């Protein structure tokens, strides 16, 4: 249901695009979000984009640096990432739920999205 | 007090926490459709699974010796005490085991990793479990049928509470939170109630080691393992036998026939615990243990008949209500599994006599005949008639049992091996 693009070994400093793509029919009731996994540790939410106002969320480490936008024409959603530093090396994700799933204040738990794309590598050298 | 007044109050309970589950489960299902159905399904059997691995299975022993020990202060103490450390270190040490391999957990669990959050908390709602059922066990000992039925009522009434602000709160994940939180909130109440009627003082509870208390209550968690196996292992590959000659539409028919049997077995069955247990284990002399299990299936072998013989008349409306309508053909199952179910009630008045007298080798001869039946019948029916042939084997294996429970009590009455 979710693929992803874009993403590889980048220079620290530099920016990068990732893109995600959803089949199905209904998107614009999905909630989109990006979580990440370093090699070591567990799957930690990074940006979310709703499914009705467009609010956004991030996660405190990559705010003011990564910015999360959708597009209900052909139904993707984008991550663009820029000032990377070597901790945002990591396998990127993008993940869709309905809003049922996030709640008021669960948006940010990656158990509560049960659809998820295989993942694309980011490696800050 | 009495079978049938602990029957009044532990039916108003079973009843309340049945429409509390219905109400909490067909929110789940509105709310997270199939995929948080099918996520949910190994989480929710897990705290099923807890309700008496928490406590180390100690639950029936508490209950068996705080009766006899009920006009016994200091033994009484010494019994509360060891049981509160034996719930209070495997609670810790499955604390312990929860928290620290909460990613293999939530593996086995949902198929991924990303639930180990939920997992912790788990570690520290199964406390809640244990200590609300130990409460629970030491009210049963003292026949306390109305502080038990309270209590539970109470927890259920929260526990909804509870799993509303929880799921609207956190989503999904708080749903499973507070699945977790429904058999743990009953801590609450059942410590207001137990310490508020004066059943025993608050310091019995403060934990310490009787050696010989110990190795006794052990007995009882040994029953609980060899349980969670045999039968289950029974169903498991008697729904092999199923699906080798069968499909799987079959196969579902058989088991939503069993679930629901077993959850009318245990709405049954509850007073048991409360009045049957305890009560069996004061009574030491025969004459006395035979009037009593006299009096008792005398009183729950109509009941339960003419309740059963009810639930068959309106088989259709059963089905309609209490479960999805994906199989309406279990209709002709409900016959044979009700008729069996009339003979095992009447087979735990000699279960429960077995619990009493904390007899662990009786407890295995009837697992183990429970089990071999089980099977003899189903080799035979299940490969002639499916669904239909488990239900009639499942009949057939409580009649044999049931008449081979009444024979050894016979043999063991009139001490036949002296
Ligand atoms: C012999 C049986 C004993 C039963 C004991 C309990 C009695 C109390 C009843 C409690 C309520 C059960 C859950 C109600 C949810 C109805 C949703 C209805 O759903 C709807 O409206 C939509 O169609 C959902 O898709
Ligand atoms: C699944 C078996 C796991 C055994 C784990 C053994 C752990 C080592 C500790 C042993 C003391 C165990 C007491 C028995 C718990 C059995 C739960 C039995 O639960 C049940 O029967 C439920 O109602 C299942 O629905
Ligand atoms: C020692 C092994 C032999 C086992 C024989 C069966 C004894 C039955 C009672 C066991 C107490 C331990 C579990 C407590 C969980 C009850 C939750 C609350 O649920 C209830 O009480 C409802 O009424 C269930 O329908
Ligand atoms: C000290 C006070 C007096 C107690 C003296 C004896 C203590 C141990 C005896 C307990 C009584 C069990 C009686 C058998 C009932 C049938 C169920 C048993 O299940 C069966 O029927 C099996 O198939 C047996 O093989
Ligand atoms: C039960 C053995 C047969 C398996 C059937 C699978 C259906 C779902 C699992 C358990 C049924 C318990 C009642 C369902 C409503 C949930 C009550 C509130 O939920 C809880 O707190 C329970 O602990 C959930 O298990
Ligand atoms: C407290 C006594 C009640 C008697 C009637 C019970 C009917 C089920
Ligand atoms: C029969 C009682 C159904 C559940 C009521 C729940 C109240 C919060
Ligand atoms: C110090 C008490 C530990 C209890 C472990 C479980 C016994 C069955
Ligand atoms: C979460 C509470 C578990 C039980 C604690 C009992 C303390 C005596
Ligand atoms: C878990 C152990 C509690 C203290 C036991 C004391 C025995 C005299
Ligand atoms: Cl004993
Ligand atoms: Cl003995
Ligand atoms: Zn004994």
């Amino acid at each position: 249901q979710l693929v992803e693009s874009g993403g590889g070994l980048v220079q620290a400093g530099g920016s990068l695009g990732l893109s995600c793509a959803a089949s199905g029919r209904t998107f614009s009731n999905y909630v989109m979000a990006w979580f990440r996994q370093a090699p070591g540790k567990e799957r930690e939410f990074v940006a979310r984009i709703s499914e009705s106002r467009g609010t956004t969320d991030y996660a405190d480490s990559v705010k003011g640096r990564f910015t999360i936008s959708r597009d209900n024409a052909k139904n993707t959603i984008y991550l663009q990432m820029n000032s990377l530093n070597p901790g945002d090396t990591a396998v990127y994700s993008c993940a869709a739920t309905l809003p049922a799933w996030t709640g008021i204040i669960g948006g940010r738990r990656p158990g509560n999205y049960p659809y998820w794309g295989q993942g694309t590598q980011v490696t800050v050298s | 007090v009495s079978l049938a007044k602990a029957s009044l109050w532990t039916a108003a309970s079973t009843l309340v926490k049945i429409g509390a589950g219905l109400l909490v489960g067909k929110l789940l299902a509105v709310s997270f459709g199939p995929a948080g159905l099918g996520l949910a399904a190994n989480f929710r059997q897990l705290i099923t699974v807890l309700g008496v691995l928490a406590g180390a299975g100690i639950f029936n022993g508490v209950t068996k010796y705080v009766a006899q020990y009920h006009d016994n202060p200091q033994q009484l103490r010494r019994v509360v005490g060891t049981s509160s450390a034996m719930v209070l270190g495997f609670s810790t040490l499955m604390a312990l085991v929860f928290v620290l391999a909460a990613a293999p957990i939530s593996q086995g669990l949902f198929g991924n990793t990303d639930y180990q959050g939920l997992v912790r908390l788990v570690a520290l709602v199964q406390m809640g479990i244990a200590w609300g059922n130990l409460l629970l066990a030491l009210m049963k000992g003292f026949r306390d049928a109305a502080g038990n039925a309270l209590s539970l009522i109470v927890g259920s009434l929260i526990g909804v509470l509870a799993y509303y602000v929880s799921y609207r709160l956190g989503g999904y994940e708080g749903a499973l939170l507070g699945l977790a939180l429904i058999p743990a909130l009953v801590v609450i109440p059942a410590a207001i109630m137990l310490i508020k009627r004066g059943v025993i003082p608050l310091s019995y509870l403060k934990p310490s080691w009787d050696n010989g208390l110990a190795g006794q209550l052990s007995k009882f968690t040994l029953m609980a393992l060899i349980t969670s196996v045999t039968l289950p292992v029974a169903y498991i590959m008697m729904r092999k036998l199923l699906a080798a000659q069968y499909s799987w539409d079959e196969v579902g028919i058989w088991q939503g026939v069993s679930s629901i049997s077993d959850a009318y077995l245990q709405f049954i069955t509850a007073s048991f615990s409360v009045y049957l247990l305890p009560t069996l284990s004061r009574l030491t002399e025969k004459r006395d243990i035979t009037r009593e299990v006299v009096k008792s299936l005398k009183f729950v072998l109509p009941a339960v008949a003419a309740a059963s013989f009810t639930v068959w008349l309106l088989r259709d409306f059963a089905i309609w209500l209490l479960l999805s309508n994906k199989f309406t053909a279990m209709r002709d199952l409900f016959a044979w599994q009700l008729v069996g179910d009339v003979l095992k009630v009447g087979a735990y008045v000699f279960g429960y006599l077995v619990i009493a007298k904390a007899s662990l080798r009786f407890y295995i001869l009837a697992e183990v005949s429970q089990f071999t039946l089980l099977m003899v019948f189903a080799h035979w029916l299940i490969p002639a008639h499916g669904a239909l042939g488990a239900a009639q084997a499942y009949m057939a294996t409580y009649i044999v049992y049931f008449s081979l429970c009444c024979g050894v009590f016979l043999l063991w009455r009139r001490r036949a091996l002296e």
